[PDB]
């Protein structure tokens, strides 16, 4: 289900990178997010978020701290 | 049922995981050879969080014994209480990690981690809902700090719903004999912003300080400070494993303390500290033990609290306490001590109450306190490695074995970035 | 006469039960194994017992309690403490971990596991009441299965049963005195459900009752047990008309619908009154008259707030023992003339009152004096909506740089629902000030 949400917001704005951030999935709920298997959460509204730290963020803000072509 | 599952890393975790079975087993009456001898079932009761039930009625710790060097695993295996975990779980290398962080993360620890990984899912099995792992290492080199943290890469991406406590012993300026503390201490922060739920910062400087002007002691042993963080481990993790008239838990403590998922660095400090003879001019009392807490002198890391902020605090105590007592003593020390806390969070304090005390005391409290005093501890530790890293001295040691300049430049962005995001708070 | 189940939920539910219990079985006379012995009964029967347990096993008696927990450790106590042998096994629900002081686990990541199992349980024992009365709630706002899980629960009841009653006995956060950081996420996320899936809620806080254990019982370290007392006494005079004969009784519903003057002013703060110090009591002569008044000092209210700065909407006042009705209504009339007492102009009467014949029994421990004659206050008054403002306003200072909401989000909770808390909070503010208003 949630896959093609994950899918959405990673490329609506698009990845301007010369190798294209990785956003690819092994199965549901593991996805290799710039080669690192997190793990994604959403229930209502489309609210994504990931299991990262010391608690959560959403999956949007955490792209905004990871991929070099999101800070400009 | 809510078991915990021990890992060490390292000589300093090797060491103080050493001294916290050691404490674990006398509060459960534990025979150095595996059986009960106590006189209380409560201690039954939840002896399955830190322990596995074997034929003839024998216990096992459920922790694991790791480093890329096999001198410790000898020495706490032939040592005291060495006989009592199951001869599988101690998974060591031939090699070492010689200081360097490469070594740990990428040409050693790497060919020592699926060792460990199939050792910690045999053990994630065998409990019937563990909810997090304890690792206990150093700061200092590769062996705790670059493979004891390649490790909890690893579990996190497996286990990511569970909780991952650090009891990470950062190094210190005035204490070190090692000279690429700077480099390792600075790749492991790296990650340790990423891949755990709580982090517990140590330095031996503070818990030396500790034994010299609070227990007396002129010549404090490495088995002494291990003792002082044993007793911070066991009184952390102490409400799961008795009844008390308040509970906290680990997932507990960190809703209540980690405000922003970046910020769960955490300073402990441990309140019935007394030197054996002037232990009988004081009061066993809640006041003495809320008011140390707070000392600038008792915290087990350098940083004073009295240069930053308090953002949260939880204090665990443990005894035949009264909830009246310790809310008017929470709330004595905030307002006074007022300009010490946050403005924007109005109740910073958590309280748990425990009703089994540490053996031979009436009352104990284990402090945490999140505050915006660690970051200047992280100041120091980047300004001595910018300082090393300008001139690239002892680089080759570790570029010739998988880093590029730029993870190091990245390291020190990330770590100048928690500092920034540390000092926010004000 | 008729029947009710009490549902305790997490640690402060389920502690304040095993008090209660323990004074609703000595005050019936039933032994910590359940039996009961033969007494005299001159008539046949004794139905004063059956409004809270079950007659099953020719002489042994099983109460009408559900207790349920996210957490283990509170309810294995119970099964192994004086009163293990009461309460069926079945009954004592249990989940694998606890919400850990989160709302948006209680509610829906974790609480959702465990609302199949209570629901068919308390449909178990309804279906054994010949006559439901109602639901007595035993929980507390600032923890996260107490806040989410009996939030989640009161929402079922009311679509499985929908006009039963539904008392709410809530543990409110006390001003200052707080024991967790995050109390104020889960105090405001109860208060929608609360508003609008109970019909009386009777908030009480910790401070509160610490001072009534200091300046009327004189006791210099009070624990939970003695506060978890009070709150058993309080829970026992409300339903005392229920289980035994009066001069003037009042059922459950007429009570309700003679105190709630709207449907949502549904929050009456609590009192009990001759609560004081064992040796002290052989100084006061404890007649009807001093035990009304004691009821109106703001000392003596189960909440922080003090009545002065608001108007009641209606009081009752559940006498019980050798009270009788003459000085009642001297009582009243007392109060009524005597000024500082303000009860808004709408209202002439402004009291239910109800007698019983039964004194309160107290419970071996020494924290009560045996008294012949007792009242609990209970009173709806505008004054309450300042314990709500203090407490939305440390909300508002937290959540206005979302300083813990990622625990909340993270558990599946959009962050618009404490926006719609918040307001609806404060849309409760409106409501209770504009009742102030004499028209
Ligand atoms: N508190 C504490 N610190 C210790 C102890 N032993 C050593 N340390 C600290 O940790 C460092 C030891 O490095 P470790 O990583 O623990 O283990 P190691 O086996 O020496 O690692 P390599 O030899 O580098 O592979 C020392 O330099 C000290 O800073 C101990 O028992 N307690
Ligand atoms: N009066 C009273 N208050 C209590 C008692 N035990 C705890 N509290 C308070 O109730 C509030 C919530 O605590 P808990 O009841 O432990 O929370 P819980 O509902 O079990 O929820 P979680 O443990 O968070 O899942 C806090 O303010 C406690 O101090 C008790 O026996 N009586
Ligand atoms: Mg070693
Ligand atoms: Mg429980
Ligand atoms: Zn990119």
């Amino acid at each position: 289900l949630l896959d093609d949400a994950v899918k959405r917001i990673s490329e609506d704005p698009p990845c301007k990178c010369p190798t294209k951030f990785c956003v690819e999935r092994l199965s549901q709920g593991r996805y290799r997010v710039g080669e690192k298997i997190l793990f994604i959460r959403m229930l209502h509204n489309k609210h994504v978020m990931v299991r990262v730290g010391g608690g959560w963020e959403t999956f949007a803000g955490y792209l905004l701290k990871h991929d070099p072509c999101r800070m400009l | 049922m809510r078991e915990i599952v021990h890992i060490q890393a390292g000589q300093c975790g090797n060491q103080i995981g050493a001294k916290f079975w050691e404490v674990i087993s006398d509060e459960h009456g534990i025979d150095p050879t595996g059986s009960y001898h106590g006189d209380s079932d409560l201690q039954l009761e939840r002896i399955n969080v830190y322990y596995n039930e074997a034929a003839g009625n024998k216990y096992v710790p459920r922790a694991i014994l790791v480093d890329l060097e096999p001198g410790t695993m000898d020495s706490v295996r032939s040592g005291p209480f060495g006989q009592i975990f199951r001869p599988d779980n101690f998974v060591f290398g031939q090699s070492g990690a010689g200081n360097n962080w490469a070594k740990g993360h990428y040409t050693e620890g790497a060919e020592l981690v699926d060792s460990v990984l199939d050792v910690v899912r045999k053990e994630s099995e065998s409990c019937d809902c563990l909810q997090g792992f304890q690792l206990t290492h150093s700061l200092g080199g590769g062996t705790g700090s670059g493979m004891g943290t390649l490790l909890i890469s690893k579990i996190r991406e497996e286990y990511p719903d569970r909780i991952m406590n650090t009891f990470s012993v950062v190094p210190s300026p005035k204490v070190s004999d090692t000279v690429v503390e700077p480099y390792n201490a600075t790749l492991s922060v790296h990650q340790l912003v990423e891949n755990t739920d709580e982090t517990y910062c140590i330095d031996n400087e503070a818990l030396y300080d500790i034994c010299f002007r609070t227990l007396k002691l002129t010549t404090p042993t490495y088995g002494d400070l291990n003792h002082l963080v044993s007793a911070t481990m066991s009184g952390v993790t102490t409400c799961l494993r008795f009844p008390g008239q308040l509970n906290a838990d680990l997932r507990k403590l960190a809703v209540n303390m980690v405000p922003f998922p970046r910020l769960h660095f955490f300073m402990p400090g441990f309140a019935p500290l007394t030197s054996r003879g002037s232990q009988q001019y004081r009061a066993l009392t809640v006041p003495e033990l809320t008011q140390q807490m707070f000392d600038a002198k008792n915290m087990m890391a350098a940083c004073d609290p009295r240069h930053g902020r308090y953002l949260t605090v939880a204090a665990v105590f443990r005894g035949r306490m009264s909830m009246k007592e310790v809310d008017e003593q929470m709330l004595n020390v905030q307002n006074k001590n007022s300009s010490y806390f946050v403005e924007w969070i109005p109740n910073n304090v958590k309280t748990a109450v425990c009703d089994i005390p540490p053996r031979g005391l009436k009352m104990s409290a284990t402090f945490i306190g999140n505050s915006t005093a660690i970051q200047e501890l992280f100041k120091r530790i980047s300004e001595q490695f910018t300082a090393m890293f300008r001139r690239k001295a002892f680089l080759h040691w570790y570029t010739g074995e998988g880093m590029d300049e730029m993870e190091f430049t990245e390291a020190e962005s990330n770590m100048n970035d928690l500092v920034s995001e540390y000092q926010q708070y004000q | 006469m008729r029947e009710c189940i009490s549902i305790h939920v997490g640690q402060a539910g389920v502690q304040i039960g095993n008090a209660c219990w323990e004074l609703y079985c000595l005050e019936h006379g039933i032994q910590p194994d359940g039996q009961m012995p033969s007494d005299k009964t001159i008539g046949g029967g004794d139905d004063s017992f059956n409004t809270f347990f079950s007659e099953t096993g020719a002489g042994k008696h099983v109460p009408r309690a559900v207790f349920v927990d996210l957490e283990p450790t509170v309810i294995d106590e119970v099964r192994t403490g004086t009163y293990r042998q009461l309460f069926h096994p079945e009954q004592l629900i249990t989940g694998k971990e606890d919400a850990a002081n989160n709302y948006a686990r209680g509610h829906y990541t974790i609480g959702k596991e465990i609302i199949d199992l209570v629901l068919d349980r308390i449909r178990k024992l309804a279906d054994q009441c010949t006559g439901l009365q109602g639901f007595l709630v035993f929980h507390s706002f600032g923890g996260g299965t107490g806040s989410g899980f009996t939030s989640l629960l009161m929402e079922r009841l009311s679509v499985d049963y929908g006009k039963k009653s539904k008392l709410e006995f809530s543990i409110y956060p006390a001003p200052q005195v707080s024991t967790a950081v995050v109390e104020p996420y889960n105090s405001i996320l109860t208060t929608h459900t609360t508003l609008e899936h109970s019909d009386c809620a009777f908030m009480v806080d910790n401070e509160a009752i610490y001072d009534i254990c200091r300046r009327n019982l004189d006791i210099e370290r009070p624990t939970y047990t003695n506060l978890n007392r009070l709150i058993s006494q309080i829970v026992s005079s409300i339903t005392a008309s229920l289980r035994f004969d009066g001069a003037l009784n009042v059922d459950l519903t007429e009570f309700q619908t003679n105190l709630v003057p709207y449907p949502r002013i549904h929050f009456p703060l609590a009192t009990y009154a001759p609560v004081i110090s064992a040796e002290k009591a052989y100084h006061e002569q404890l007649s009807v008259a001093e035990i009304t008044n004691a009821c109106f000092e703001p000392a003596n209210q189960m909440v922080k707030c003090d009545p002065r700065h608001g108007k009641y909407m209606a009081c009752c006042l559940l006498y019980r023992g050798d009270v009788v009705p003459k000085d009642v209504n001297a009582a009243i009339a007392t109060i009524k003339t005597k000024r500082s007492i303000q009860f808004v102009d709408w209202c002439p009467t402004g009291f239910k009152v109800g007698i019983n014949y039964q004194p309160p029994t107290v419970v071996p421990g020494g924290d009560l004096a045996k008294v012949q004659r007792a009242v609990c206050m209970l009173s709806n008054t505008t004054a309450i909506a300042e314990a709500w403002a203090r407490l939305d306003h440390k909300f508002d200072l937290m959540y206005a740089k979302r300083a813990f909401v990622h625990w909340y989000v993270g558990e599946g909770m959009e962050e618009g629902e404490f926006s719609e808390a918040r307001e609806d909070m404060a849309a409760l503010e409106k409501d209770y000030e504009e009742v102030g208003v004499d028209s």
